[PDB]
Formats: structure tokens, C-alpha cells, sequence
């Protein structure tokens, strides 16, 4: 659209240079100086947003928020119908049974907690089932679903008899106090991609052997997996309590958001030191290019116009090298396992993920460009004082 | 009539940490349609004299005038308006821009004044063809010969159509065949509009120009 | 005595002006801008650690043991068992009282507790945090209550009146409790750091046995943990005072905000704040390649005298160490004179902008301390010489392949 | 007897980005007690020939020998051992160290060969007083005159008592009084031992010499 290009003088000074001269050498040292900082900085930025990618998708996207309990013990379903449970933010209800149990077999021991459901309803939290049918959950055979990682340390495959025991929620015998021993066979295993221990078993709600057949409470799901503080002190009926929430899992939702604010805002001194290499690159062109300033001072050049030549030339050197750090940052996007060979230290688990965000490019290119406009002031002022009488004719 | 009036420009500064008497009491007067060809020597301060008349340094002894505009009233930004419009500067110390092309170098004084881009390109084309260099317009001055890039610097000061062209020895860096041809290009400017040119001389190569040859050896007539 | 092995290093870059000296000014203050932040920025994180264990973790207790609606009658066998347990200071009681205050259109949880005044100098620092010169008014029998600072400016409970607060106690029925008038005059006021100034009140032992309406006993026994800086093995052994069931309540649970982010910031500063020294080492490369173009005839003199090829490369190695030592020496001096008097600096620039920022509403403290330790100063001087050795390897190899036949020698 | 035998000296490189035969087949011989005075013009081939005989570069045409040791059997580190033991280099434009004093400039080859530091400072004092410059020991070469900074460079190569002193026309910025007086000092080196020296001549200063006043026009020896 025929833009008024007034930066044509500074673009030719940084393009038409030789290779054997010493002025082209220091410009390369500066270019690879910013590229080191920007790239090593976007590598930390990629692995910090990768922790947000791994969380709330398959690690923190299957945990519940709040459960319903009572004070008199269990809950009678015929007095609390489905038309009376109306809360703010809830969308689905399901009965559930609680109680801490312990595994008492002839091989090893394990501690876990059951999860009572019905074959008519399906849980929307953990749909990852390794050939587990939600319909085949009849309580007449006393079946249970065992996790994959709990069955590996126990060494029991599907189709075997495993005895369970509960210390607390057993049969309240009027004469004594006996432990509830129930034969809960495993006919199928499942894996829910749990980096947590994950010792949850799946039982049926029709089990009149734990306590008193009634249930303990209902499930209250919520479509806000980040915070529950906006819907905590709401209207609640009589006979309901408040339980724990997302405050005890991995990283506590604190070690990523605080570290990103410390690396993005407080750690902005990388480009402040890297701007001094631009002053070295723009400070050597007043010695090998003394004659061109003498030509641009005698034919009617104002002192205001000569300040706008080295400022754009100092900003043109800050663009190249900073965009190379964004180009090398995209090179590590497809690097998942090949970038880290075996030098002994491996650190298995969820150590180094990758996540490229498009909104993190403008925040890292604006700080690397605006700090070069205020830095190029001392080489821009000392070149205007060079009169064409003592240096060159 | 009168363009520049030198009134005792004694340049007294630390020329190499010593006070020299090379530029002492220089005072002459150039006309408008006519001019002056100062015959000097190598070391008398011919290049030093044209720097003081153009407005590059201050002598702190006297003051000159330019059609009723003295240099005491001209600031640093006001001298840039005088050097760009009505002052031509021809030099001889390889004063070209090798980064730009030969077309942009002639158009460079017009690019400072920020005129219409149609009249910048057309004025540089007719000035390059006056010295016979329109076929080398889009060419770098680094690959040009010595008898070709010198004529670009001569045509670099005639695009603004000045009144006093302080030429610092334009003849001597090129051959004998093109020395006579560029004498008419300075002579045709007297016929169209009357552009004066104060040329310095130390090998007596401007002896046949006019009658006014003042021998100012070390500022002494 | 000194050790002068080769004297071709101190008198090699001796300059008196020009273009080589212009790079050495920017290379000095360029690396000094890095070291200045690693001193005044790490002293603020080291100052946050000493303000917690000495000021915050001094008046707060560690572990409490409660019961589910049962008075702790067996306080004699629980007292004798804890006498020979390692990591104790004293045996202080701890009673709880819920509260609902409706006065002056305010809703705050007033938490009260009882601490024996005979054992108070070896558990916390009570007499050092006092306003009056005479602190001899904290005895029993006179029924003298004391309040904090957070409630005095809004609830008109300043020293001079008779503060009577309606408090709910334990009862067999679950209804609205009695509004008994507390006829306890106030005399004296404590002072905290703006965190425990609205839920901190002290009651006498002979006076607290008439407001609970349960019995002449204590419902909870507290304990003091003398082991500091970690609580891992000091909470597993303190679980047999009660029955087989446990009641976990530690200081790391309710105060999990601090003492974790302080060590996490300095852990990144051992790998991210050292990154700016590697970028600053590129200025050492740019100032060592300019000492070759002007001293190109000087190396041609040494090559004609039969010099070793490893000797010429060893000149620019020690030349980059001396250029990196002078640029890093000024970064420590500028960091000491700021971190020692940081508190007049943060109050001088805040009053010039007009409205002040960084208040105390979500944050913990309005101002910041600065503790200068001799541990982080040595870590900067090690990496300033190791990273400069990798940066000076390339000018030491570029100036070695220069033949004297090309230069006019 | 013999010190250095020249066989097929054709230094062929891009001399001014062209390949010219200005230095082609320069075959001569220096003696242990005998010396040579090569006569030519200002900067024709004397600047290149003095660089090749000391061991600064390879001509890749032939080879030169030195007391039975040729340059083909010498590596990059082994060639530096011959330029310090029995070799000297004198130049024209006062090739000294300007950042150091005149006392430490004399003992510069003594500090490289790892000698005893007691005899290093004593040898620098007796060599400074040999040219009449012991009173200007602790001085800078930059603040000296024209005929003062030239005489200290001639007393720099002969400190470690070499066998061949490659002097590239020591006549120069020094005056006419110290022009012939320095020639008897270089004559004194060959009167007590077998230290020869190669001097080139442009404006016929070294015509009064021993026997070998031959001219060399572009690598071709004439009368």
C-alpha cells in the first residue's frame, strides 16, 4: 500500500557488510547471545505449562470434589427423594457407599476403599475400563473390580477368590464385635492412568453386610474442577456436612502458577544483560564507518534525524537472534524422548513434558524488543557529537 | 551581487594541541551569477576554509552572512536548512555511500527534504544522465572505476539547485578527457539560473576558468 | 609471598583510551548488573527464612489432641508418660471454646485458650512483646483479661472498660447457649505481627473452671516440639497419648503457605539466575577479540622469539579471568551497600510516586527484610570463573592460528 | 663451515591475489664464520626471504637445512624450538613491546625458555649497557626519541648467544653517528664465537663488509 519506509538507511548498514572485517565478527557474538537466553528460557516455559497439560486431563480430571454424609449414621433413600436434592452447580446424582477396608489374603496385604454404584448409571469421572462391563455388576455373586497397579504387587489375575476385611464398618453385633469377612472375587481388572496410588475398588450398592439395606449418601459432581470456594457456603439442607476437596493432591495448584509469575515477571533480567551485546554491536560501527557519518552531517542533517538512524539499527539487531530463540524453541516441540539420552540420571515419571502455547510468544518478544529501544541511547548520542572536522573530512 | 561575505574568520583552535596561524584573516566576497576560484596550496587550509563557510564549525572570531541571514542567528537545526537547499558540497576524499546504489546516492539530498517520491526519482535520473551515467544508475559505487564514481559525487550536489557550491577540488581524481566535459556542466548552470561555485585549486587546473584568481597562501593575499 | 609465573597478562591489555577501552566499560557494568541482582534478590529470600522461625514460629503451638465429646479424665497417666520423651519443653493445658459474636455488625471467630503463666518463658516470648515497662500484671486471682490489636480498633474493647463477651460452651442439649456476662476487667494489651491479633486471648486457670460448665478438669493436653526446621519423626511418636485412633494436627498443615515457596524460589535461582552469567560471558568474548586486531604486531614479536604455541593460548585464558574478576568484583560491592540498608531505599521511592502499593491484605508483610549471608556470595564467584573459562577458549584459539607472514612483520 | 643450505626456494602464494615468480629458485648458502650481504631494492623480496629462513612458513617447493636438521622433519611445536635457541630477528619499525619497560624487553627470549631467574636480570643489564642504554632501563619505549628506541631492539636478539641473527636492515630511524658504531658491535659477535648474521641492503650502507657483497634481483644473483 506504499508504506512510508523511513528505515531504509538502517537496513542497508546491517546487510551490506563484508566477512573478513572485524565489524561482522562481534555482530555474530551478539546474535547467539540473545538466542541462548530466549531459547533456554522458553524451555523452562514449555515444561511448566506441560505440568498443566498433564494435570486435570488424565491425572486430576477423575477425582471427585465433595461427598454427602450424615450425622446419625447412614442415609435412608425413601425419605430423601431425587426431587429434593436441588443444589447450585450440581448436574448428576448417584448413590455411594464409604468405608476403609483392608485386604486379608494369603499372599500380601493392601489398604483401600470401595466405590458403590449401580448398573443403570455410569460414572463420568473415570471411563477408562480395560474390558470392564458396567452391566455385569450383580450383587448375587459378590463381585468386585480390582485396579491394575494393585493387582501387580499382589500377583492375582482375574477369576480368583480374594477375601476383604473392614475394621470399622462391620456388623454391629449386640453380643460381641466380629470382623466382616466377605468373599469378593475379581472377574475383571481396569487401569485409570493413575500416577497417584489409587486403591479404589468397585462394589455394588446392594450390600447389606457393611452396616445396618440403606446407603450412606449421594454423589455431588461439579463442573468447576479448579475452585469450589464460590459454591461452598451455599444453601444446604439439614443433615449435610462439608468434606475435603482439592487440597492434598500433587503440586497443590501452587508450584506452577507461582513459578510462572517468578520466571515471567521477576526473571526479566536476561534481556537486560543481553541488550549490552547490542551496544557492543552498535558501538563498533562508529570506528569502521567514520566516513559515512561525515557524509550524513554536511548535506543538511538535523540532530533529531540522526537519532532515528541508530535506534532502528539497534532495534533491527534485536529482532534477529530473538526470533532465532523462538525458532529453536519450536525445534524442541517435537522432542519428547530423543532429546534426553541415558547419562545415568533418568528421573522416571512425569518429569519433562512439553507444551507449546501461542500466547507465550508475544510476551517473550515484546520484552526482548522494548528493552533494546531504551538501551541504544549511549551509542546513539556519541555518534551525533562526531563532527566531520577532527575525525574525517 | 553578493552571496557570502567573509568578515575575519580567524580559526583559532587547538589544531593538534598547538595554536597555528594557517587560517588568519580570510575575507573575500562572492557574487551571485559570478564566483571565485581560490588558488592555494597543499597545506594552506583549502579544505579547512570550505568547512567554515558551509556551517560545519564555528571560528569564534568573525561572522558571515548569507543573503541577509548571519550565522549568529542560525542554530544547529537552522544550518541544516541552509546546507540542504542552497549549498552544494563537492569533495574529493572518496566521499560516497557504497552501501546504497548510484541512483539512491544522487537522490539522497532530495530524500532528506522529504519531497514527493515522483520528483525525487526523476530529478536524480536527469542529473545522472547529464554526466553520462544513466546506464550505471542501478550500480554499486564499489565496483565502479575511479573515473566514474567521482562524477556521481559531482552530480550529488546539483539536484537541490543551489546558489554557492563549495567544491573541494573536483578535478584531479578523474582523467583528462572528462575534465573538460564537467567544466561546461558548471558553466551551463550560470546560463539557466546563475549557480555560483567556489572551487579551490592547488595544481593550477582552474587557471582558464575566469579572471578572479586570488592567491590566498596561508590566508595571505 | 606472591606468585608471579608469567607477567605477560597484567601488562598486556594496558590501554589509555580508544575503542578497546569502550568495550571494557560495557563489559564491566554488563556483568555487574547480573551479580547485583544475585545479591539483593537472594538476600530477600534469605531474609524471609529468619522472619518465620524466630518471629512467626515462636508463639504458635505444634500439636494438639482433642476428644469427641469426652473430658480428658486420665490426665495423670498421660502426664507421666511424656516426661522422658525426647523433644519436650513443658506441659501446658489447651482448652477449646467455639464462638459466635454479633455486636457492631461484625462477624469474626474469637478463639480463646489457656496457658499456665508459671511456664511461659521457655515456651514462647511473652515478656519481650509488651508495650508497658512493667509486665507484672499477668497473675491469677485478679481476673484480668487481655486482648489483641485486631479487635481494639473496631469493637470498642480498649483498656479501661469491662469486656463481657457472650461465648457458647459445651452442653448436653444442642441449642442456643446461655449469654453469661464475663465480669473480667481488661488490663494490658499484647502485640503480634498482624496475623494473630484478633484470635488470641488468655484466660486464668482458676477462672476458666467456671465458664465451660463441664467439670473441674482439662479436656486437652498440648505439647511443645523443641526440634525445629522439620516435623517428620516428631509427630509419629506423639500419637500414643490418646487411644489407638489418632488426631493429626500439625503446624505444617494450617501454615502450608510459607516455608515451601521460599525454598522453591531459591531452588530455581540455582539454575535460572545463573543463566544470566552465561549471557554476560558473551561480553567477555566481544572484548577479547578486539585485543587481537590492535595487538596483531605484538604476537608477531613473540613468534619471532620462539614462543610455545600453548604459551600464546595461555595469555588470553588468564586475560579473560582478570577481565571477569574486575567486572564481578564491583557487583559484590554494589550488592553489599544496598542489601545492608534496603529499608531506607524501599521507603524513599514509594513516597515519591504518590499512592503506595504492597499493602497487607492477602500478603504476609508489607515491607521486606534483607539478610546477607556468606554462603551465596561464594556461589557467584565460583561460576563467574568457570563460565568465563569456557568463554575465553574461543579467542585463545582464534589468536593462535594467525601467521606472522600475513602481517607486515 | 655451513649453517643453512637453500635448495629450490620458490615461495608460491597469492602475492597480491596473483601468482608471480618474484621469489623463484633462491639458492644460496651461509657459513658458520662467513656472512652474506644481499643487495636489492626497497621491499622487493627481502621481506619474504627473511621470513622463510627462520621458520615462519613453508614454501612447499623445497626445504632448507639447519646444522643437519631440515625443516621437513619439524612439526608446529618443534619449529618453535629452533627460533629461540640459536636464532635472532631484528626488524625496522622498532618491533618491541610498548606496554613493557626497556629492561624487560631485553630478556624476552629468556622468560620463554624457562631459565634461571637470577641470571635473567643480570644478562639484561649487561646487554643494555653494551649499546649505551643502561640509564634508560626503567623507561617506556613510546616516550623515547627516534634514534633511542631503535638501539634497544638490536641488543635483543643476541642475548641468548645465537648462531644466526636474521637482521632485516637495522639501518633506519637511528642517526648517522649510531650507524657505523653499531656495525662494530655486530662485528664483535663473530670475532669471539661463530655467530653469523644475515643483513640485507637497499641504499648501499653495508658495502664495507667482509667478502660477499652480491646483488639479488628477484631471486637471481648477479655481480
Amino acid at each position: 500500500m506504499y508504506q512510508p519506509v523511513a528505515l531504509f538507511i538502517g537496513l542497508r548498514y546491517m546487510r551490506g557488510r563484508a566477512a573478513d572485517r572485524f565489524g561482522r565478527f562481534v555482530s555474530w557474538l551478539s546474535t547467539i547471545g540473545i538466542t541462548l537466553g530466549v531459547m533456554a528460557l522458553v524451555t523452562v516455559l514449555s515444561v511448566m505449562n506441560g505440568f498443566e497439560r498433564e494435570l486435570q486431563n488424565n491425572i486430576l480430571g477423575l477425582m471427585p470434589q465433595a461427598i454427602l454424609s450424615s450425622e446419625h449414621g447412614s442415609l435412608n433413600p425413601q425419605q430423601l427423594p431425587e426431587t429434593a436434592v436441588k443444589l447450585d452447580g450440581v448436574n448428576r446424582v448417584a448413590p455411594i457407599t464409604t468405608g476403609d477396608v483392608v485386604l486379608q489374603s494369603a499372599r500380601s496385604v493392601a489398604v483401600g476403599v470401595m466405590l458403590g454404584i449401580d448398573p443403570a448409571q455410569k460414572d463420568p469421572l473415570t471411563p477408562y475400563l480395560v474390558n470392564v462391563k458396567q452391566t455385569d455388576l450383580e450383587p448375587g455373586k459378590y463381585n468386585v473390580i480390582l485396579g491394575e497397579q494393585l493387582a501387580s504387587q499382589l500377583g492375582v489375575n482375574r477369576g480368583d477368590q480374594i477375601r476383604v476385611m473392614v475394621p470399622s464398618a462391620s456388623q454391629f453385633t449386640p453380643m460381641g464385635r466380629i470382623p466382616s469377612q466377605r468373599l469378593f472375587n475379581v472377574i475383571g481388572t481396569f487401569a485409570a492412568n493413575s500416577e497417584v496410588d489409587g486403591y479404589e475398588m468397585l462394589v455394588n450398592i446392594e450390600d447389606a453386610s457393611r452396616l445396618m439395606g440403606n446407603i450412606t449418601g449421594w454423589r455431588l459432581w461439579l463442573d468447576e474442577p479448579l475452585k469450589v470456594d464460590s459454591l461452598s457456603q451455599q444453601k444446604l439442607p439439614e443433615g449435610s456436612k462439608w468434606q475435603d476437596w482439592r487440597d492434598r493432591k500433587g503440586e497443590l495448584f501452587q508450584a506452577v502458577r507461582m513459578e510462572k509469575n517468578m520466571m515471567g515477571l521477576l526473571l526479566s533480567l536476561i534481556v537486560a544483560v543481553a541488550a549490552f551485546n547490542i551496544i557492543t554491536s552498535l558501538g563498533l560501527m562508529v570506528m569502521e564507518k567514520q566516513g559515512e557519518v561525515a557524509i550524513l552531517q554536511t548535506q543538511g542533517l538535523t540532530p533529531r534525524q540522526i537519532m532515528m538512524v541508530f535506534m532502528v539499527q539497534g532495534a533491527s539487531a534485536g529482532i534477529i537472534g530473538a526470533i532465532l530463540g523462538a525458532a529453536l524453541g519450536a525445534l524442541l516441540a517435537s522432542q519428547l524422548n530423543n532429546l534426553m539420552p541415558i547419562i545415568g540420571v533418568l528421573l522416571d515419571g512425569a518429569a519433562l513434558p512439553v507444551a507449546i502455547e501461542p500466547l507465550q510468544v508475544i510476551v517473550i518478544a515484546l520484552v526482548a524488543m522494548a528493552i533494546a529501544l531504551l538501551s541504544t541511547l549511549y551509542p546513539s548520542w556519541r555518534a551525533a557529537a562526531t563532527q566531520p572536522a577532527e575525525a574525517l573530512r | 551581487k553578493i552571496l557570502l561575505q567573509c568578515d575575519n574568520l580567524c580559526k583559532r583552535y587547538q589544531e593538534g594541541s598547538v595554536q597555528t596561524d594557517v587560517l588568519h584573516n580570510v575575507s573575500f566576497s562572492v557574487g551571485e551569477g559570478e564566483m571565485m576560484a581560490i588558488v592555494g596550496s597543499s597545506g594552506s587550509g583549502k579544505s579547512t576554509l570550505l568547512h567554515l563557510l558551509g556551517g560545519l564549525d564555528t571560528p569564534t572570531s568573525g561572522d558571515v552572512i548569507f543573503n541577509g541571514q548571519p550565522m549568529s542567528k542560525l542554530s544547529s537545526a537552522a544550518k541544516a536548512e541552509l546546507r540542504n537547499q542552497k549549498l552544494g558540497f563537492i569533495y574529493q576524499f572518496h566521499h560516497l555511500l557504497p552501501d546504497f546504489t548510484a541512483l539512491e546516492n544522487v537522490a539522497m539530498p532530495l530524500l532528506i527534504g522529504k519531497k514527493k517520491p515522483a520528483e525525487i526519482n526523476s530529478r536524480a535520473l536527469e542529473m545522472l544522465k547529464a554526466v553520462g551515467l544513466d546506464h550505471r544508475a542501478n550500480h554499486r559505487p564499489s565496483e565502479l572505476s575511479g573515473g566514474e564514481r567521482q562524477r556521481v559525487a559531482i552530480a550529488r550536489a546539483l539536484v537541490n539547485n543551489p546558489r554557492l557550491v563549495l567544491a573541494d577540488e573536483p578535478t584531479g581524481n578523474l582523467d583528462a578527457r572528462n575534465a573538460d566535459s564537467i567544466f561546461q556542466l558548471l558553466g551551463e548552470l550560470n546560463r539557466l539560473q546563475g549557480t555560483a561555485f567556489l572551487v579551490v585549486t592547488h595544481d593550477l587546473q582552474l587557471a582558464k576558468r575566469m579572471s578572479r584568481q586570488l592567491e590566498m597562501r596561508d590566508g595571505r593575499l | 609471598p606472591l606468585s608471579l609465573l608469567i607477567g605477560l597478562r597484567f601488562s598486556r591489555g594496558r590501554r589509555r583510551g580508544g575503542m578497546v577501552s569502550l568495550i571494557s566499560v560495557i563489559s564491566t557494568i554488563g556483568i555487574a548488573l547480573g551479580v547485583a541482582v544475585l545479591i539483593v534478590g537472594l538476600s530477600a529470600m534469605n531474609g524471609f527464612e529468619r522472619e518465620l522461625n524466630n518471629r512467626i514460629l515462636a508463639v504458635v503451638p505444634h500439636g494438639e489432641i482433642e476428644a469427641v465429646d469426652q473430658p480428658w479424665t486420665n490426665w495423670q497417666e498421660a502426664l507421666d508418660h511424656v516426661q522422658k520423651v525426647p523433644g519436650i519443653a513443658a506441659a501446658a493445658p489447651y482448652i477449646n471454646f467455639t464462638g459466635l459474636v454479633e455486636s457492631g455488625a461484625n462477624l469474626r471467630a474469637i478463639q480463646v485458650k489457656g496457658v499456665n503463666p508459671q511456664q511461659e518463658q521457655r515456651l514462647s516470648a511473652l515478656p519481650s512483646f509488651v508495650q508497658g515497662d512493667a509486665w507484672r500484671n499477668f497473675k491469677a486471682g485478679e481476673q484480668q483479661i487481655i486482648i489483641g490489636k485486631g479487635v481494639a480498633d473496631a469493637l470498642k474493647v480498649k483498656q479501661g472498660d469491662w469486656v463481657s463477651i457472650m461465648i457458647p460452651n459445651s452442653n448436653p442439649e444442642h441449642k442456643l447457649m446461655q449469654p453469661k456476662r464475663v465480669r473480667l476487667h481488661v488490663a494490658g494489651i499484647l502485640q503480634l505481627s498482624g496475623q494473630l491479633d484478633h484470635s488470641f486471648a488468655m484466660i486464668p486457670l482458676a477462672d476458666a473452671q467456671q465458664y465451660l460448665d463441664m467439670g473441674s478438669s482439662v479436656s486437652g493436653i498440648a505439647l511443645k516440639m523443641t526440634d525445629v526446621f522439620n516435623a517428620n519423626k516428631l509427630v509419629r511418636d506423639a500419637g500414643e497419648v490418646t487411644n489407638s485412633y489418632v488426631y493429626i494436627k500439625s503446624w505444617i498443615g494450617t501454615y502450608g503457605y510459607m516455608y515451601r515457596d521460599i525454598q522453591m524460589i531459591r531452588a530455581i535461582m540455582y539454575l535460572a539466575m545463573v543463566l544470566v552469567i552465561g549471557v554476560a560471558c558473551f561480553n567477555i568474548v566481544s572484548t577479547l577479540v578486539m585485543a587481537v586486531k590492535d595487538k596483531s604486531g605484538d604476537i608477531a614479536v613473540l613468534r619471532t622469539l620462539g614462543a610455545k604455541d600453548g604459551l600464546i593460548r595461555a595469555i588470553f585464558v588468564w586475560y579473560g579471568l582478570l577481565a571477569g574478576l574486575f567486572g564481578s568484583l564491583c557487583g559484590v560491592i554494589i550488592g553489599v551497600v544496598v542489601s545492608l540498608q534496603l529499608t531506607p531505599i524501599i521507603e524513599w521511592i514509594e513516597k515519591l510516586i504518590g499512592h503506595q502499593f504492597l499493602s497487607s491484605d492477602i500478603y504476609f508483610i508489607d515491607f521486606l527484610p534483607s539478610e546477607l549471608h556468606w554462603l551465596d556470595v561464594f556461589y557467584v564467584l565460583v561460576t563467574a570463573l568457570l563460565l568465563s573459562l569456557l568463554a575465553s577458549w574461543y579467542p585463545a584459539r582464534r589468536a593462535s592460528n594467525i601467521d606472522p607472514a600475513r602481517v607486515l612483520s
